[PDB]
């Protein structure tokens, strides 16, 4: 039977905040296990929450840049629920009046763009964190407070390609925005998946999967094409029908049911009375819009329909903020546009993977970068040379010119100098201009050599062996001297 | 000059005068205590080794000349709800019984601030539920008036400490009439302010939109001054109001006339005895003999209150009290093996009946199914508790009506009864429900147990209230008996 | 009236351990206090908003300003369980 793949996404984005959500310690802690609490985030008994401010607008921005409609009146409400990592028994979150609401991202699959909705966008607490350990568990409450912005999509995905899509783009609007560095790697972007089939013509759904575990955003795909999969067999089996949560094995690529959901978790839901009603006006709003920069669509649209890059192109530069700044202040600087975006794309992005270091902590810059790409671009330095160069760049910055010199890499090409080479050799070696007019073995090569010395490694190979031969064949006459 | 039974205001002009040290002040204090509490038992833990010591340095500052303060050398009972730093504070559970707080509350932060010496916590229901105080996990408080009655509840301490002569002054709280019912019982002037009127940063949590401290005192303007000095917005509370204004004894002294006083005909209802009904009766007369325009009026919500108060209350209480795990602090199951265990064997051995009751009924009230039906319903029924109000406030200056419904009832009489003692919060809960102020002074006795009049005014209008109270006190009060019993 | 089951899925909710004889205690003590409840239904509150803030008051943030957490010790000092600077429980 064919059958409508559903799917939709649940995304935890961790706020940069210097201070946490709802509690002034510190958003950032080091090592030492419950050294970054306070009695607020202990649970104490008798302690109230009071909303970090910059959390408010950095979830209004992120909201607003995903195109949501912003709530005139919202407030908090306790989702309640015992566990060790959540001290108070509930987390302060957001219910029915969610900072954001419907918005939406177009992403690119095959053909044509398609339009994601995104349900909601919300403000909470992260918990803390347990670490096993035998037949008991450790609890380390650094974690717990600190501010995290659910995105809930609209269940409209349809594919686990399509929602790796989705991810890249929302990812990519997020870190624009300057609210997270939105990391999987390191859990400041999280995602768990909802996915289930309908066959098409009728109305029901097989059995429906929460999914756990997705901590990348291959492992997300790769686990929803695995869900897809089971569910399918499971449908053409006529398997039982459920609500099941599992957790994603990076091991294996399977998914393992973890618990086989009876109802509905109930939380109780109710408006947080600790924390006054938020009444966010239009200058707050308008406070806020203005902090939101030109976002990854926008811009790759003017690289495409402007300066006429690639569709490629314009995507890859427009991954991440710094990169498009970088890019642009590049091409500004007089640097061709399409070689800046080569070594963008290339090069660049290579240095950085390697070395796993961001751009910006880089010593390259705007200036020094399209410096090199000029020399390229008028033949000064060839894309060997640049192999070398660039790396030097990057990591110690300076300028490609005096780089490429003060390490003798100028590659003499012009016939002038040349000329000169080719002279000063065939004076310095009578014998061998004879031995080639004779053709007693390698001259050719050997005056090819001694040029080589002669100009320490500089002169033009091709355009060498051509000027000599040349000069060579000019010459079949012949002299004598004591 | 014991001065056990002096006014907070004649103490502080006897300190000021330096006719008497600091620290004899805190001797006469703990010698009350010592003769008078082992029947009273209105105290839990005693702070005697560290009020000794602050009085010391006060009495250096006494004779510096340098006595800061609104209450400087004033002794002070706090009910056990209420968090004081490195002190014992149990909300007279075994959930928290032996528990040492590691942080101060902000009421506590301004009560030492104006200098004033902390004596030690008081008894209390178990976690603020209750009408008697005899849910206590430690002991039963008595009425001063009458040993066999009641002290009311749940700040049944604060009232019993503040009419038996051990302290001038204790804070209690109050969610449903916790502070007013037990003045009312014990004869003595309890204030609940508005809501938002007094930080709730360190309280212990029962109902986080119906909880507020408030001071007990012998008398109104005692209760006045102290409320000077715990009143404030605080940044660690963000629904304390940003009220800097908390000046209360300003309009103390002056007269009612035309005042305009509004009588609820359901205050003077059904459930309302005859004897408290006469007192009121006569309190309304004086009212009027001191110049006050009093009339009837409706407050047609009123019988709503103990059932959506009630509902709610639990129903916040089912979460505010989900913190108590062991885990952190507080009682720890040694006997569980599995995590489910811990939460569950922890908080059915540390919590008491009455508290484990309301939890279980307000978990459900919260329940998928029954949320709306319960939960919703009772918080727009407290719309229109406080709607009733409003349309009363266009033309009344202040609500008057008894504290409560009847005198103090028998220690076991109403223990085993929950449905009964509840009745008991007729006239007080509608306050909580509408976030308003409420003060109770005695207007009488019956068989010698204290009857409460009750005024109710305007959001942040103490001011008012403390002015028609002091008024109708200088007709009527029990400033006398006291230091008699 | 209130089942077995429902009152067992309270206690659970609850996490409140519950023996038979409570069970059934509060299969009728909830009735008893339901019954009470249900006198909110005489109240009309047709077209009334709930009131879920009494007090009128909003917008009361706090600017983002870190304040360094309390000591390792001093946050485990009240813990009846704990090891290697955590809380300690049963296996999770
Ligand atoms: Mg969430």
């Amino acid at each position: 039977m064919h059958f409508e793949t559903v799917i939709g996404l649940e995304v935890h984005v961790e706020l940069k905040t210097d201070s946490k959500m709802f509690s002034p310690s510190p958003a950032h802690f080091g090592a030492e296990p419950n050294s970054n609490t306070n009695v607020i985030d202990l649970a104490y008994p008798g302690v109230l929450p009071v909303v970090n401010k910059r959390a408010v607008d950095w979830a209004m921005r992120a909201a607003m840049a995903l195109n949501m409609e912003i709530a005139t009146e919202s407030k908090f409400d306790r989702k309640n629920y015992f566990y060790p990592d959540n001290p108070k028994a509930y987390q302060i979150s957001q219910f029915d009046q969610p900072i954001g609401e419907n918005g939406y991202i177009d992403i690119e699959v095959d053909g044509e763009t398609k339009r994601i909705g995104i349900t909601r966008l919300h403000m909470e607490e992260d918990a803390g964190k347990s670490t096993h350990k035998g037949e008991y568990s450790l609890v380390d409450l650094n974690r717990q407070g600190t501010p995290l912005i659910e995105i809930v999509s609209e269940p409209d995905i349809r594919s686990p390609k399509e929602a790796y899509a989705y991810l890249e783009k929302l990812r990519s609007i997020i870190q624009y925005t300057g609210v997270s560095d939105v990391k999987m790697e390191e859990g400041s972007l999280r995602c768990d998946a909802n996915i289930s089939l309908r066959p098409y013509g009728q109305e029901k759904f097989g059995t429906k999967a929460e999914l756990k575990n997705l901590n990348s955003f291959n492992y997300v795909r790769k686990g929803l094409e695995y869900e897809e999969k089971r569910q399918e067999e499971e449908l053409l089996n006529g398997g039982e029908i459920g609500q099941e949560t599992r957790r994603f094995d990076e091991s294996t690529g399977k998914t393992i049911l973890m618990r086989v959901k009876e109802g509905s978790d109930d939380y109780r839901y109710f408006p947080e009375p600790d924390i006054v009603p938020l009444y966010i006006d239009d200058a707050w709003k308008e406070r806020v819009r203005q902090t939101i920069p030109e976002l990854p669509d926008e811009r790759k649209a003017k690289y495409v329909n402007e300066l006429g890059l690639p569709a490629y192109d314009a995507h890859v530069l427009t991954l991440t903020k710094e990169m498009s700044d970088f890019f642009e202040s590049t091409i500004e600087h007089g640097a061709d546009v399409k070689l800046t975006s080569n070594w963008l794309m290339g090069g660049v992005n290579e240095y950085l993977n390697k070395n796993q270091v961001e751009l910006l902590d880089t010593k390259l810059t705007p200036e020094n970068l399209a410096g090199m790409i000029k020399l390229i671009e008028d033949g000064t330095m060839s894309s060997k040379i640049a192999k070398k160069v660039f790396p030097e760049l990057a990591a110690k910055g300076g300028n490609a010119k005096q780089i490429m010199e003060d390490n003798g890499l100028v590659q003499i090409s012009d016939e002038a100098t040349l000329l000169k080479f080719v002279n000063e050799a065939l004076d310095n070696n009578e014998q061998s201009v004879e031995d080639y007019k004779n053709g007693k073995g390698k001259a050719m090569g050997f005056l090819v050599g001694q040029i080589m010395k002669a100009s320490k490694g500089q002169a033009n190979p091709q355009l060498v062996n051509q000027l000599l031969k040349q000069e060579l064949d000019k010459r079949l006459e012949h002299h004598h001297h004591h | 000059m014991s001065i056990r039974y002096e006014s907070v205001e004649n103490l502080l002009t006897l300190i000021k005068d330096k006719k008497i040290k600091p620290s004899d002040v805190v001797k006469d204090i703990y010698d009350a205590i010592e003769e008078t509490d082992p029947t009273i038992k209105s105290f839990l833990a005693l702070d005697k080794e560290n009020a000794i010591k602050k009085a010391q340095e006060l009495d250096e500052l006494q004779a510096k000349d340098q006595m800061d303060g609104k209450l400087f050398g004033i002794p002070m009972g706090i009910k056990d709800n209420i968090i004081t730093n490195g002190l014992e504070t149990t909300c007279a559970s075994k959930m928290l019984e032996g528990f040492v707080p590691i942080y101060e509350s902000t009421v506590m932060e301004k009560l030492h601030k104006e200098n004033a010496v902390l004596i030690g916590k008081l008894n209390m229901d178990e976690f603020a539920m209750g009408g008697s105080t005899e849910t206590s996990y430690f002991k039963k408080t008595v009425n001063p008036f009458d040993h066999k009655a009641v002290p009311g509840g749940s700040s049944g301490g604060s009232a019993a400490a503040v009419a038996a002569g051990l302290v001038p002054l204790s804070l209690g709280s109050d969610t449903g009439g916790s502070i007013r019912q037990p003045a009312a019982y014990c004869g003595v002037v309890g204030m609940k302010p508005t809501y938002g009127r007094v930080s709730r940063f360190g309280l212990v949590a029962f109902a986080s939109s119906l909880d507020q401290i408030g001071p007990l005192t012998r008398n109104v303007k005692d209760n006045a001054i102290v409320l000077e000095a715990i009143s404030g917005a605080d940044v660690n509370d963000s629904t304390s109001a940003p009220v800097d204004d908390v000046d209360f004894t300003s309009e103390i002294g002056k007269d009612i006339k035309g005042l305009k006083v509004a009588l609820p005909k359901e205050y003077l209802g059904e459930g309302v005895a005859d004897d408290v009904k006469e007192a009121v009766q006569n309190a309304v007369e004086t009212l009027k003999s001191l110049g006050a325009v009093v009339e009837e009026v409706s407050l047609p919500n009123t019988k709503f209150g103990i059932p959506s108060y009630y509902v709610i209350a639990s129903s916040e209480a089912s979460s505010n009290l989900s913190r108590f795990d062991g885990i952190r602090y507080g009682y720890h199951s040694k006997e569980a093996h599995s995590l489910e265990e811990l939460y569950k064997m922890s908080r059915s051995e540390g919590f008491g009946k009455e508290v484990k009751r309301r939890i279980f009924l307000g978990t459900f009230a919260l329940s998928s199914g029954y949320y709306d039906a319960y939960y919703k319903k009772s918080q727009k029924v407290r719309t229109l508790i406080k709607n009733d109000f409003d349309k009363v406030f266009e033309n009344y200056d202040v609500v008057v009506g008894p504290t409560a419904p009847t005198t103090a009832f028998n220690l076991g009489e109403e223990i085993d009864d929950p449905l009964t003692m509840y009745a008991n919060d007729l006239l007080t809960t509608p306050v909580n429900l509408a976030g308003l102020p409420g003060i109770s002074v005695p207007c009488g006795q019956s068989n010698g147990r204290p009857i409460g009049l009750q005024f109710i005014g305007k959001p942040f209008d103490e001011k008012t209230l403390y002015r028609v109270a002091y008024q109708y006190e200088t007709q009527y009060n029990l400033h006398d008996v006291y230091e008699k019993l | 009236k209130v089942t077995r089951e429902e009152v067992e899925h309270i206690a659970n909710l609850a996490r409140l351990q519950i023996s038979p004889e409570e069970t059934e205690e509060m299969a009728n003590t909830l009735e008893s206090i339901l019954d009470f409840a249900k006198q909110n239904d005489s109240a009309d509150t047709e077209g009334v908003e709930p009131t879920y803030h009494v007090l009128d008051l909003q917008n009361v943030l706090r600017e983002d300003k870190a304040i360094k957490g309390i000591p390792q010790e001093l946050a485990l000092k009240n813990a009846k369980e704990t090891e290697d600077g955590q809380f300690k429980v049963p296996t999770i």
